[PDB]
């Protein structure tokens, strides 16, 4: 089902992450847009936008070890289909996320996956979400 | 779920309290 | 024009339109669109439940039938990000975040993303929100 | 940003600490 698909994705994303960051670019698109916690740079966080393969390649093999120690408690999964025929996928997370020994960051991310039996990310944008008080 | 990926739930326990002490210092 | 630009104005514009004709809001949707949205039919709580509709006529009797609270929508626009997406990189996708009220209510902090598909105008395709506990 | 819609900053303010006091009831 489109809910598998998901929840396969996003566990398998966050657990290369955390096995080979280097090896996360192959996940994405040839073309693909992130705008992902700027590790080059409070309950937020200043994101950076990087594109196409190689560039996000380099960003996440230059972040290696701080990529590697990204944890997350996963709240919540939204989908749709869109793009060409229906056949791509919107989906959004939100949770709470952290790195080893730093406090919680609340977020949202939006992917979408578009079909390579597999799928590419086309795109991937996180927020970090401020408290309300 | 909640899901925890990456790390436990003790883990996230921790890092939620760190986040807490930081709002109330 | 710039793709902020567009996706400043498309936001300002959409919550508008809940303000001032929730029964033409689905004017601005694809024909085959999908919508999750705050499910004002449902039944303390900081979040709320959504629903999903599926293509403009859908769509519409969804936004018309709830159209006296519709109209009382009312937000705190705290962030907007962007990527172009789909065929030939000239779709857009946008991420909004702030924190949501009706008259009267207290406020529910939300994540709402859209995807914009070109026709000189833009037709919406995927409209998602979700509510998020403080 | 951040921009106020169908309402204004004060409006904002008092759903605001409606939530606040609902989370404390």
């Amino acid at each position: 089902t489109v809910q598998d698909i998901c929840f396969a994705f996003l566990q398998n994303y966050y657990e290369r992450m955390r096995t080979d960051p280097s090896k996360l670019a192959y996940f994405y698109a040839s073309t693909a847009e992130l705008t992902h916690t700027n590790y080059q740079s409070d309950d937020v966080l200043p994101t950076v936008k990087v594109t196409g393969r190689e560039n996000i390649n380099k960003f996440f093999s230059r972040n290696d070890a701080k990529v590697r120690s990204l944890k997350l408690k996963l709240d919540t999964i939204d989908f749709q289909y869109t793009g060409h025929l229906h056949k791509s996928i919107l989906i959004m997370a939100t949770g709470e996320m952290f790195w080893t020994g730093t406090p919680v960051y609340k977020f949202c991310q939006t992917f979408i996956l578009l079909p390579s039996s597999t799928f590419d990310i086309t795109n991937d944008i996180i927020r970090f979400i401020s408290n309300s008080f | 779920l909640p899901l925890f990926i990456n790390t436990t739930e003790a883990e996230f326990a921790a890092a939620s309290v760190q986040r807490y002490e930081l709002n109330m210092k």
